[PDB]
């Protein structure tokens, strides 16, 4: 749970170069940030890793 | 591997969308040579009356 | 000292940087995730052909 | 039909194939100033930061023969470097000292 | 059928353009691999230089 959301965290951050909006920049594969969200495991345990 | 399997299976889905298109324009050609027997007007348009 | 210090040397060159592990790992999520886009797009042209 | 088909053909191993050549560290961008997106790994502080960073052979070099320790942050490399020249023109002084008395 | 077709088309032409930008993003040469460090150092390494 602990590897899985460092990785989403780091690669999520490869993702959104804090670059400016721009509503016009291509993504990595065409990646956005809410992709890699979903491969986070369940809330419950996210939660229950953090504690 | 997994991405070579779902891209295999993107391209078999294009070629499927392909050859149903070709399948498809196939019914609206004129068989211009009177010989071939074989294509029954589908259309009316294409009906010799 | 110069058994300390030959030690120090070892120590500093054994600084164990899994950089490549994690690098493997950044890309098997990134590619994760992408397997999934290319699965939802592959979906969409599966209803095309059936029409 | 055929030519945009033709278009996406092997699209997924094309993307791949390009997606492994890439470094991902290099992804990684940070505004120092605002404005200016610099990849993370160029920045001066980070040199030395991991072994496979592209410029830790030569700085590795460079603390060796200003005989700077690798364990001190890189902010320290400057300020030791003008501390060896003040130590430079202390021992010319001294010699200089030295060779007038003799 | 027309209309159809037209949308078919669309759908394509949408996700080939799509994937030639991305292309062009990860042919850029900053983000490719390790390039032997350059023997020059760049203008914007203002701290090898001072």
């Amino acid at each position: 749970g602990l590897q899985q959301c460092m990785l989403v965290s780091e690669c999520s951050r490869l993702l959104t170069a804090d670059s400016v909006p721009p509503s016009d920049s291509t993504s990595i594969l065409g990646l956005d940030k809410q992709d890699l969200l979903d491969l986070l495991p369940p809330n419950m345990l996210v939660l229950w890793v953090r504690d | 591997h997994l991405l070579r399997v779902t891209n295999k299976k993107l391209n078999h889905e294009l070629q499927s969308i392909v050859n149903g298109v070709q399948t498809l324009m196939s019914f609206f050609s004129t068989p211009e040579t009177a010989c071939e027997l074989s294509s029954q007007p589908i259309f009316l348009s294409q009906l010799l009356l | 000292q110069e058994q300390i210090q030959t030690a120090e040397r070892e120590i500093v060159g054994q600084d164990l940087n899994c950089e490549r592990a994690q690098d493997l790992c950044r890309r098997s999520l990134l590619l994760r995730a992408f397997n999934k886009k290319r699965e939802e797009e592959c979906e969409a042209l599966c209803q095309s052909n059936k029409k | 039909i055929i030519q945009e088909s033709q278009r996406l053909q092997d699209s997924i191993q094309k993307e791949v194939k390009h997606f492994s050549a890439i470094c991902l560290p290099a992804l990684l961008k940070v505004s120092t100033d605002g404005f200016n997106l610099l990849p993370s790994r160029e920045l001066s502080i980070n040199r030395m930061s991991n072994t496979h960073a592209p410029y830790y052979g030569i700085f590795k070099g460079i603390y060796e023969s200003v005989r700077l320790p690798l364990y001190k942050a890189p902010e320290s490399v400057l300020s030791h470097v003008a501390d060896m020249k003040k130590q430079l023109f202390f021992l010319r002084s001294q010699l200089s000292s030295r060779s007038e008395a003799i | 059928v027309y209309r159809e077709l037209g949308s078919i088309v669309q759908e394509l032409k949408e996700s080939g353009d799509k994937l030639e930008e991305r292309l062009t993003m990860l042919s850029d040469v900053n983000l490719l691999s390790a390039s032997k460090p350059r023997s020059n150092i760049d203008s914007k390494d203002l701290t090898s230089h001072r």
